[PDB]
RNA sequence: UUGGCACCUCGAUGUCGGCUCAUCGCAUCCUGGGGCUGUAGUCGGUCCCAAGGGUUGGGCUGUUCGCCCAUUAAAGCGGUACGCGAGCUGGGUUCAGAACGUCGUGAGACAGUUCGGUCCCUAUCCGUCGUGGGCGUAGGAAAUUUGAGAGGAGCUGUCCUUAGUACGAGAGGACCGGGAUGGACAUACCUCUGGUGUACCAGUUGUCGUGCCAACGGCAUAGCUGGGUAGCUAUGUGUGGACGGGAUAAGUGCUGAAAGCAUCUAAGCAUGAAGCCCCCCUCAAGAUGAGAUUUCCCAACUUCGGUUAUAAGAUCCCUCAAAGAUGAUGAGGUUAAUAGGUUCGAGGUGGAAGCAUGGUGACAUGUGGAGCUGACGAAUACUAAUCGAUCGAAGACUUAAU
């Protein structure tokens, strides 16, 4: 419900009530003007897609991607707002309301509405065995030349294969992950940020979509 | 933390002076400990006299471990000595005159005969 | 400064009128607690060992011997649970942090 | 740690097919009569 | 922060490369020195724009105690050079910001040589 | 398991235990569901259906096995070349030395002990874990996506309320529903707690050098100790395991003849489990059965031989990084804040040098929370991202609705 699309900037602590300290991730949630929505009448899933931070004008000589293009020009002219950089589905909520071309708000929530968080990982390059998966290393002394490699992979020749799904050294990777049931300690309106509880994925100046919980 | 085979200058007036922990009893595969748990332990040193004698497996609460404890406001209590109190298996000590200032955290776990029998409690 | 907008959320909770000092001083920190039928309030003498990491996340800690044991306690100094800080005595130290107190007669003067 | 088979004259040529070299930028100077490499300065060019 | 080989060299080689920059005013070398020596000799000649005795001592933290000169048939000791003929030249706002210009590779290697120029 | 047979291997198929890593049966150890008890309750015996998940730390010996200590909800039985040495140790067994008992007149012998004994290899192809180029997807491109499928996760204790009530004289003491926080495990992240922090800051030791004193370099593991920002992490901080559905297995049932009564069943109708599917999260249209919505671009030679030469949109090439083995992913390329510099600030260190005062000095004190700063934040075009090139569409037939 009301999937805002903020980005992080860091993490600090905020003293709650009587003595309680709770660590807080501060999520900068800039402008979010709703682009076209799609329903069951058109082709079959009721959803609201949302934009995020804008960029400059269109079609001069696009060296970068902070300039738009004739695809995203007419796709964003339809709602008569500036062209965008991050467009995300929300098939969670509310096919009825949310008129097209509406800024959403920042205060859809209250200080106590539980949320979820979807964001990409850090990604730590190509890393090996006992750092990626929870495997334990070998003995570092008494003569053993088996310090840190993964062990055996399969049996002898009554299974002449190695079974796929084997947890071998590959890339650590940034793939998506969703924590569940975080809460909001405080909402700001004027500086246009919110806060959450604990810590969410996705390193600084990243991207994170948040939405209501499913408890 | 205090784990499998630590050695603890016990604080009671009941004859033991140093004990060593066999197991940190709790859940299955329990490894670590901190203030308020209960460990089973066998004495090594023994004061002449006292109550208990050398080589007698007794159960004993933990008090004031070396690393801190995080109470829920943001404080920390780091002591400077691992210590212990031998319990009677009714959550009360053996002797009377336990030394060595005690952390407040062992109160929800109904150890309140130790706290009233003690010097300065934080 | 940290950013343009960390403190814009956070300056409205930062605490005023805590008399600024340096590691080497001798403090008498009061603090309000609760236990049962009490909101009783307790003093705690000691010497500042270190002071760290300014902003809303700033931290100091104090050290006091109690009965032969060195009790070391740490606070986040902007908490609304500390009541009153005195400064009993100024200090003459050279190092900023003071981890070398594992001795038995330090006597910082 | 040895081969078990001599690789034939198909998986020799099929393997080395991603082993090439491409031309570089090659933008010409205005008055050199000589092609500099892009974002560089020659010794005897209009660069 | 880039590197060359190792921690003892990477100071005492790299400080002995800005010295040859001072007495010659243009040199050619490979990339990861010249991308990196850009931000040491330029940070050094902010001390030209101050030029007091407390800045004179810290200029002796980096440059050699060495490389006498002879351009006026007389000896400028290469610490007296930059405070009279370099700091006087530059009064633009960003210190003594120097340019680089890249060239082709070399024969026996594939490093891109680059003339830096103290302008 | 102990064997029997000699079928493959002697132009070598490495052999016991243990560490590393699993994967599979159920004849089930715990947890879930029942029948039956010579089951008062709490406990317990025995049997049926059930593999979804769990299955401990130490002493002893090479050990397997075994006994013993302290726990736990439990410390299951097995297969996988008695799983795993082109992944590892070598303690024993099966190498030369030596000795003891013993048998042999002798050389020597022993499933009898006993001390010491070299463990080789750079990955061709399949199989894996990641990760890119070409082409297909009847015009080209961008963005967002549906989800056939496939992976992931599934564990539990203790305390309190019902209540000291039902049963039971008394000892003790709930089923069934609600409330708390723990354990182990799987994740995400550095604000706090700590660790590291090799171009940061301060003290000091030898010796050499900058003509000398003061200052400061070089070398000695980074010469050594105290501390420390970013980045990376746990022993640190949060979060997690679902609630809810549909058919059943064991079992319990209602109606009901065969076989006038009974009878759960033969035709119908129920209910019934951590089990199966949908639900939770992750991947996924190369799912050639190649899906879906929105948006942008449309011409002359010319017997479409399309010769071309371009748009949309990319890219070559450069300054780096929230990304990173290269390639790939992002952020930018003068209409510019992408790096470096300059300025200010946070954080760190702890009061610079000179000069003055006091001390015969060693050094104290002011000038002054100073000086000095690598990764983080903001401002500014001062230097460098120039001028250019390369690739890239002009939409077949069939019948049908019009
Ligand atoms: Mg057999
Ligand atoms: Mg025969
Ligand atoms: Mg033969
Ligand atoms: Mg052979
Ligand atoms: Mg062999
Ligand atoms: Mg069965
Ligand atoms: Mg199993
Ligand atoms: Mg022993
Ligand atoms: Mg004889
Ligand atoms: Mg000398
Ligand atoms: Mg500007």
């Amino acid at each position: 419900t009301k999937g805002i699309l903020g980005r992080k900037i860091g993490m600090t602590q905020v003293f709650g009530e009587n003595g309680e300290l709770i660590p807080v991730t501060v999520v900068e949630a800039k402008e979010n003007v709703v682009l076209q929505k799609k329903t069951v009448e058109v082709d079959g899933y009721n959803a609201i897609q949302v934009g995020f931070e804008d960029k400059k004008a269109y079609k001069k000589d696009a060296k970068s991607n902070k300039y738009a293009n004739k695809p995203a020009e007419g796709h964003a002219k339809k709602a008569d707002a500036a062209p965008k950089r991050f467009i995300r589905e929300f098939r969670n909520v509310d096919v009825d309301a949310y008129e097209v071309g509406q800024e959403v708000s920042v205060d859809t929530f209250v200080a106590g509405d539980v949320i979820d968080v979807t964001g990409v990982s850090k990604g730590k390059g190509f890393q090996g065995a006992i750092k990626r998966h929870g495997q334990s290393r070998g003995p570092m002394s008494h003569g053993s030349h088996f310090h840190r490699a993964p062990g055996s992979v399969g049996m002898a020749s009554d299974a002449s294969r190695v079974f796929k799904g084997q947890k071998m050294p590959g890339r650590m990777g940034g793939n998506t992950v969703t924590v569940q049931n975080l809460e909001v300690v405080q909402v700001d309106t004027e500086n246009k940020v919110i806060l959450v509880k604990g810590n969410v994925p996705g390193p600084k100046k990243g991207l994170v979509e948040i939405r209501t919980s499913i408890k | 933390m205090i784990q499998q085979e630590t050695r603890l200058k016990v604080a009671d007036n009941s004859g033991a002076r140093e004990v060593l922990t066999i197991k940190v009893l709790g859940g299955s595969g329990r490894k670590t400990a901190n203030i308020g748990d209960v460990i089973v332990c066998t004495v090594k040193n023994a004061t002449p006299g006292g109550v208990v004698k050398k080589g007698d497996v007794v159960k004993a609460v933990i008090v004031r471990t070396k690393s801190g404890v995080r109470r829920n406001d943001g404080s920390y209590i780091k002591f400077d000595e691992n210590a212990c109190v031998i319990i009677r298996d009714d959550k009360g000590p053996r002797g009377t005159r336990i030394f060595g200032p005690v952390a407040r955290e062992l109160r929800e776990g109904n150890f309140m005969k130790i706290v009233s029998l003690a010097p300065e409690v934080l | 400064t940290n950013h343009k907008l960390i403190e814009a959320v956070t300056k409205s909770q930062l605490r005023t009128d805590l008399p600024s000092f340096r590691p080497g001083d001798t403090l008498r920190v009061h603090v309000r607690i609760i236990e049962g039928t009490r909101e009783r309030i307790q003093v705690f003498e000691g010497v500042v060992i270190k002071r760290r990491g300014g902003g809303v996340s700033e931290t100091f800690t104090v050290r006091k011997i109690s009965s032969g044991v060195g009790v070391e306690r740490t606070f986040p100094l902007h908490t609304p649970k500390i009541e009153k800080i005195e400064v009993k005595r100024r200090g003459k130290v050279r190092r900023a942090k003071l981890y070398y107190l594992r001795s038995l007669r330090g006597k910082a003067a | 740690a040895v081969p078990k088979r001599r690789t034939s004259k198909t998986r020799k040529n099929k393997r080395r097919t991603h082993f090439k070299i491409s031309v570089p930028g090659m933008t010409e100077c205005p008055n050199c009569g000589e092609y500099k490499l892009s974002h560089r300065v020659c010794k005897n060019c209009g660069s | 922060r880039k590197l060359g080989r190792t921690s003892d060299q990477r100071k005492a080689m790299l400080r002995d490369l800005a010295t040859s920059l001072i007495i010659s005013e243009r040199i050619e070398t490979t990339e990861a020195r010249a991308k990196e020596v850009r931000s040491v000799v330029e940070k050094l000649i902010t001390l030209g724009k101050k030029g007091d005795l407390a800045s004179r001592r810290n200029a002796a933290k980096t440059l050699r105690n060495v490389e006498i000169l002879n351009e006026d048939e007389t000896t400028q000791t290469a610490l007296q050079k930059l405070f009279g003929e370099i700091a006087e030249r530059y009064t633009e706002r960003q210190g003594g910001y120097t340019r680089i210009l890249k060239q082709g590779p070399r024969r026996g290697d594939g490093a891109e040589s680059v003339i830096i120029e103290l302008v």
